[PDB]
RNA sequence: AAACUUUCAACAACGGAUCUCUUGGUUCUCGCAUCGAUGAAGAACGCAGCGAAAUGCGAUACGUAAUGUGAAUUGCAGAAUUCCGUGAAUCAUCGAAUCUUUGAACGCACAUUGCGCCCCUUGGUAUUCCAGGGGGCAUGCCUGUUUGAGCGUCAUUU
RNA sequence: GUGGAGGUCAGUGACGAAGCCUAGACCGUAAGGUCGGGUCGAACGGCCUCUAGUGCAGAUCUUGGUGGUAGUAGCAAAUAUUCAAAUGAGAACUUUGAAGACUGAAGUGGGGAAAGGUUCCACGUCAACAGCAGUUGGACGUGGGUUAGUCGAUCCUAAGAGAUGGGGAAGCUCCGUUUCAAAGGCCUGAUUUUAUGCAGGCCACCAUCGAAAGGGAAUCCGGUUAAGAUUCCGGAACCUGG
RNA sequence: UCGAAUUUGGGUAUAGGGGCGAAAGACUAAUCGAACCAUCUAGUAGCUGGUUCCUGCCGAAGUUUCCCUCAGGAUAGCAG
RNA sequence: AUUGGCGAGAGACCGAUAGCGAACAAGUACAGUGAUGGAAAGAUGAAAAGAACUUUGAAAAGAGAGUGAAAAAGUACGUGA
């Protein structure tokens, strides 16, 4: 708050007090008399550089460098060491990149489109998923933050016909049209090697 | 003798209650209230004194009648009465 | 215990009147037995029943008020709707509505006609 | 004070201007807000399209005048050569500029 | 003074009749924070300034 | 997950609300599941508990009792059952305070507007 | 308060803050169907108004106690 | 040598740091437009079976009426238990009322619970005195009504 | 090394997380890190990155807490106390008696004004308070208590204050108190279902506030309470209005 | 000093660059060579004080010129 | 446009000396003639189950006994530098 610290009238008293200079607040009777303020060194008074709204907070990015760093993360979903070194439990899988049938985008139901993900060999990823819900360490917790958890697979798809809704409550798994591809999504925390598997509409259109 | 043996000769009263803002700020001799401003029509207030101002400002009090305006607003100042009787 | 509205609405202004009169009676009675128990719950209800009965009087009244003042201009005011001071100053619909003949030539003659565009 | 070689600065800064900072948090929400009433507004006029039809004008100075623009409206002489009222061109979705 | 206004008569009675202990049934109910009358007013330590 | 704006996922609004739910809200709070045979008899889940409901505990302690409700105390988010109390040393016998969540239903008390609400959810109410 | 209704047959009432001593007359005379002598009236410490109700020769302000129900 | 002084540890103090917590704050975003002479905001006093506050309310006083829900409230007491019901509740909702003394505050006045006047009515022998109940009496300005003033002025009339 | 953020270790944990104590161990030149033991009870780490309200011995720094001084200074003005009994767990201090003193009537007496506000009085009662103490108390808890035609206020005007008419001021408001204003109420006719109808003058005084010591209608005596009295009771008077 | 240029209660009037002063720059609520309250205001300071972890490497200046410059800057030098 | 009012959703924000002065009967207690000035103060336990009873003491209380997972949680109440 703008005024925070400042909602006094007080004033130094000056030297021959046998006192520090600090401004303190006048009047008697109540024990908040006599005591400093507006100090950053005193209890109950300003912050030195009280945060500011006009902070800057987004940051620009060059649209060809955003660019640069996706086609950079799309190709790096494909590479093996990259996706095992990112955390997902593909040792298992056939072949990366996993490319399954356009029949995936048409999935209604969770249970059908959990039955899927495992039968082409995202059961590890989702159980790794789930399995690593921890509560948070500090003070994010009551913050609206309380659980974190590992990211599981992201599913590229070339057009929603229920895929998104199919998936929506699995835990970790995300969903993703091929003309957005959030990079956000394929190196999260910064870290090359998302477990993607597509739709083969999407891998057609990716070209 | 300034200090403790004039402290002795005060049992005058300059203000005593002040009827509209019931503070005992009423100047006896000014018939001023040096807190209000009664008997002037409009509430003694000012921009430099906003800790006063948010003393005495709207909600510090009761809101007899405008804590119900919302209430009628949203039902949309309605007339008449709930009609169906019982269950 | 204690009366019930409905059952007073049924009830003529005398009967209201002699019923009010025993109630208040009633409450002195208890008022004095109050001095003596240590507590005395039931003076509540005596209480609650005069509150109620008044409140039915008072219904009656204004709703005969209401009768005689029914279907003519100047009623009284705590008997007038009490909207908002602002409300109560702004223009009626029928005064809001109202528009000079050559503006409501213009509109006859040219509404806003409605319209799509093929292609 | 003045030291070392660097250029001039105009930081226009010497008054309360820490009063009158406009941070544009609510751009976002306001590019909602207009979607939602171009939405509410085209279903309220449906199925007019939500635009009036403007005329072609030649941008005026030297620095422009090789471009030309949608202007206001049509002048009376161009709806009167088209056939029709600036009364009624302004009730069936023409932009009429009378000056 | 043995000379008072009214007004001044009412703004006594009201304190004299504030100036008690807490009830104790009060520290019983149930979430109850209150531990004493913090409010409490004695003629030989505060004044109440008319 | 979480889809309408007019929902909230603040944990501190959401205790703030059930904390200082009034009366009428903490009994649709206190809810009590039926048992396996209530549950087959109406085809209903749960019920907000009345006070003459009879109900057997499933967790804690006194896991296993049966009883009675005997007050349904919504100041403290409780429900006290006849015969389920703690013996004082001095002789006296206190109710235990239990919560709903933890109880099943074994006997439904039943009246027009128990009835009426069993339908309302879609009980065949035998 | 209660010497009084027999040592000196007057009755002692706490009474409205807003009425005078025409009107406790008044009042008394309808409620209990006395005659009254004087009426003598103080604002107490508490706020309240206490009356004192001097009743007639007529009426003994003990039978008048025992019939509205205290003592 | 003890006592004493000092250092360290254990236990016990003093004190309230640390850690964990959070119905609070702070900032951003979105939606809405609603105070008052029909008496607002604010103030005083009062109201509960047992409350000094806070919260609520106004002598109909932690409230009345209406509507919904559908069996509580709870610290104790009391009551209810026809609770398969026009019906519990410190419930929710709220469109009918009440709304002390005030306050722009309006009969005059106010450091007074001071002093008037008008109408209806009741009682005291009562148009006149006294008292009770009900209803009234501010200022500026607008439109209209009524009654008027001015050799300002027209006509007709002694 | 610290608070928070993305990712990961499908990391640790009620079979004990964090914190705290530990002349117990190990690693690092160091900032620090790690382990054991004790206490404890609900969350918390490693690593790769991101971010900041990120590291204290000082600022007569802020807030809070605590020492030595130190059982030290001080509790030495107002002449002064003593014996016994009672009560009590406990008496230099409470109560009663006895004695010795003092204020010595511009009092250490009896009342009041301002101010205070229940401090008055009773019962219970001693954790805190009383310059020691305390069974006592202006303390604490619970109650009781203030009665008016005659005493005051209320009325009058004082120095003054202050509306209205009117003038000034952007305005909050300022002047002014009878002013350059069309500024009102007395008697009498009165058929008293009921309030008026025309009469004819009557000063021209201009609102109102301003004194609990100024002015001013009228009450005394005896008795009575734990605490009220010119107010209650008894008796005996007086004034105003009708 | 003590019968008046006396002392004093209450009421009343005068308010801050204003008052009031038998005059001391006195007094104007422990405040007076310009009261008190709040705001402008976190007023400005070439001046005093303080400015919080470790290790590693390099490592000064108090001199030049100009400045209402002489307890400060700019400038060149020395340093990284 | 909107540091006010009403109704909502949020955060790489603060976490009881912080964050609004106010997480709590906070614009409260309290100070000042007055304008104004203006604090401190959150945490037993899942549940009061808040220690019946015995004994020493005038009593406070102590010692036992008991409740509780824990009294190294006893309302002087989490941890307790
Ligand atoms: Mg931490
Ligand atoms: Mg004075
Ligand atoms: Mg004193
Ligand atoms: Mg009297
Ligand atoms: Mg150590
Ligand atoms: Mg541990
Ligand atoms: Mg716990
Ligand atoms: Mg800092
Ligand atoms: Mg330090
Ligand atoms: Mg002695
Ligand atoms: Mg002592
Ligand atoms: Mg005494
Ligand atoms: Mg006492
Ligand atoms: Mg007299
Ligand atoms: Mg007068
Ligand atoms: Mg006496
Ligand atoms: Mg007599
Ligand atoms: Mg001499
Ligand atoms: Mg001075
Ligand atoms: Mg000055
Ligand atoms: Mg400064
Ligand atoms: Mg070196
Ligand atoms: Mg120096
Ligand atoms: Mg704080
Ligand atoms: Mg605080
Ligand atoms: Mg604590
Ligand atoms: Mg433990
Ligand atoms: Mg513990
Ligand atoms: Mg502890």
């Amino acid at each position: 708050s703008e005024k925070a610290g400042h909602q006094t009238s007080a004033e130094s008293w000056g030297t021959g007090r046998a006192v520090a200079r600090i401004p303190r607040v006048g009047g008697g009777g109540t024990g908040r008399s006599g005591q400093g303020a507006f100090g950053n060194m005193c209890r109950g008074g300003r912050m030195f550089a009280p945060t500011k709204t006009w902070r800057k907070w987004n940051v620009k990015v060059n649209h060809n460098e955003k660019r640069y760093a996706t086609a950079s993360a799309i190709a790096a979903t494909a590479v093996a060491s990259l996706v095992l070194a990112r955390g997902h439990r593909v040792e298992k899988i056939p072949e990366i990149p996993l490319v399954v049938s356009t029949d995936l985008e048409s999935i209604q139901k969770t249970k059908e489109a959990v039955a899927a993900l495992k039968a082409v060999g995202a059961h590890s990823d989702l159980l790794k998923v789930l399995k690593s819900k921890k509560l948070r360490a500090g003070k994010g917790k009551y913050r609206n933050r309380r659980w974190t958890q590992r990211r599981g697979p992201l599913v590229v798809y070339a057009e929603d016909n229920g895929i998104v809704k199919a998936l929506r409550n699995v835990p970790g798994v995300e969903t993703a049209n091929v003309a957005s591809l959030n990079l956000l999504q394929l190196a999260p925390g910064a870290h090359l090697g998302r477990f993607v598997i597509w739709t083969e509409a999407a891998f057609t259109k990716l070209d | 003798g300034k200090g403790t043996p004039s402290f002795g000769k005060r049992h005058n009263k300059s203000h005593t209650l002040c009827n509209r803002c019931g503070r005992r700020s009423f100047h006896v001799q000014k018939k001023t209230c040096s807190s209000c401003g009664y008997p002037a029509a409009k509430t003694r207030s000012y921009n430099w004194g906003a800790k006063a101002k948010r003393r005495h400002t709207t909600g510090t009090g009761r809101m007899r009648y405008l804590k119900h305006v919302s209430r009628r607003f949203k039902n949309g100042f309605q007339t008449g009465s709930a009609s169906k009787a019982s269950a | 215990a204690g009366v019930k509205a409905y059952e007073l609405r049924t009830k003529s202004k005398e009967q209201l009147a002699s019923q009010l009169v025993d109630l208040k009676k009633e409450l002195a009675e208890l008022k004095v037995q109050k001095l003596s128990r240590p507590s005395l719950p039931k003076i509540k209800t005596v209480r609650k029943s005069i509150a109620c009965v008044l409140t039915v009087i008072n219904e009656q009244q204004r709703e005969a008020v209401r009768q005689l003042y029914k279907g003519k201009k100047y009623q009284p005011k705590d008997l007038r709707a009490k909207k908002t001071r602002a409300l109560r100053r702004a223009l009626t619909k029928f005064e809001a509505s109202q528009v000079t003949e050559k503006q409501r030539k213009k509109q006859i003659a040219f509404p806003q006609r409605k319209y799509a565009i093929k292609a | 004070a003045i030291s070392k070689n660097l250029p001039i600065l105009k930081n226009h800064f010497r008054k309360h201007w820490q009063e009158r900072v406009k941070v544009h948090f609510d751009q976002a929400g306001k590019k909602v807000s207009r979607r939602n009433a171009r939405a509410t507004r085209a279903a309220k006029i449906a199925p007019r399209p939500l635009d009036l039809l403007r005329p072609v004008v030649r941008a005026p100075t030297v620095k422009y005048n090789r471009k030309v623009r949608a202007g206001r409206g049509f002048t009376l002489a161009e709806v009167k050569a088209a056939g029709l009222t600036a009364a009624y061109a302004r009730t069936i979705g023409i932009a009429v500029d009378h000056r | 003074a043995a000379q008072k206004s009214f007004r001044i008569k009412q703004k006594m009675a009201k304190a004299k009749k504030q100036n008690r202990p807490l009830p104790q049934w009060i520290r019983l109910r149930t979430n109850n924070t209150i531990r004493y009358n913090a409010k409490r007013r004695n003629w030989r330590r505060t004044k109440m300034n008319i | 997950a979480k889809q309408s704006l007019d929902v909230s996922s603040d944990r501190r609004k959401a205790r703030k609300a059930y904390f200082t739910a009034p009366s009428s809200q903490r009994r649709v709070l206190l809810s009590a599941p039926l048992s396996k045979e209530l549950r087959a008899q109406y085809g209903i889940k749960a019920l907000p508990i009345r006070r003459d409901d009879e109900v057997l505990v499933v967790r804690g302690s006194k896991k296993g009792q049966e009883g009675k409700i005997s007050s349904v105390y919504r100041l403290k988010f409780a429900v006290q059952v006849d015969k389920v109390t703690k013996e004082k040393v001095n002789g006296a016998s206190v109710p235990i305070n239990l919560h709903p969540s933890k109880l099943v239903i074994t006997k439904l008390h039943l009246d027009k507007d128990r009835k009426a609400l069993i339908q309302r959810k879609g009980g065949k109410l035998e | 308060a209660m010497k009084k209704v027999e040592d000196g047959n007057i009755l002692v009432f706490q009474v409205s803050m807003k009425a005078n001593k025409y009107q406790i007359k008044k009042a008394v005379k309808e409620l209990y169907e006395v005659d009254v002598l004087k009426v003598n009236t103080l604002v107490r410490p508490n706020g309240t108004k206490k009356a004192y109700v001097r009743l007639t020769a007529d009426y003994d302000a003990l039978d008048i106690a025992n019939r509205i129900g205290y003592i």
